[PDB]
């Protein structure tokens, strides 16, 4: 199937908050480039082609493999509304 | 036409946010920026 | 542009939906949280 399926279930509470924590998660990490990746260089996604190791651009793939390592936190409530629309941005450029 | 009431559409849900360990520092980001003198 | 797809506007089933009522006399109002109109034809059928 798709990596740790199960152990990404225990994670969370219900089924569905997953799909949300990794396509919110996926939507910040393919936001800023790859920049915001709590992932080191060597446990990045790679592929094959033209004879290349080139890192994943399936971002949804990235999330969980990010989460996996617990290195991320998720919550009901963490930070307020535009109030996080500028962190991210600052930490790691928002261009 | 609107989103789904269940699912990833179901208000227990939803809400959930994603951080990273170090733009978990945005907390002490506005942590010391108050008294003043 | 390899950006992530946005969210949607009305389908034009709801929109034409509402003004086949709106055609039949019926005032059908999308009312918000504290039940103020909400405006689903982003200015276009507003008045002024």
């Amino acid at each position: 199937a798709e990596p740790g399926i199960d152990k990404l279930f225990g994670m969370v509470d219900s089924k569905y908050r997953l799909t949300v924590v990794v396509a919110k998660r996926a939507q910040q990490l393919l936001r800023h480039g790859f920049k915001n990746t709590v992932l080191e260089p060597e446990e990045r996604p790679k592929m094959q082609t033209l004879e290349g190791l080139f890192d994943d651009p399936n971002a949804e793939t990235w999330a969980m493999k990010e989460l996996l390592t617990g290195r991320l936190v998720f919550g009901e409530n963490l930070v307020p509304e535009d109030r996080l629309q500028k962190e991210m941005e600052r930490i790691y450029p928002g261009e | 036409g609107r989103l789904i009431p269940a699912g990833t559409g179901s208000d227990f849900v939803r809400f959930t946010q994603v951080v990273d360990q170090k733009t978990l520092k945005a907390i002490e980001e506005a942590r010391k920026e108050a008294v003043e003198a | 542009k390899g950006e992530d797809v946005p969210e949607p506007s009305v389908p034009e089933s709801f929109r034409v939906l509402v003004k086949e009522l709106q055609a039949l006399a019926l005032d059908v109002q999308t009312l918000d949280e504290k039940d103020n109109p909400v405006d689903i034809f982003e200015g276009l059928a507003s008045k002024r």
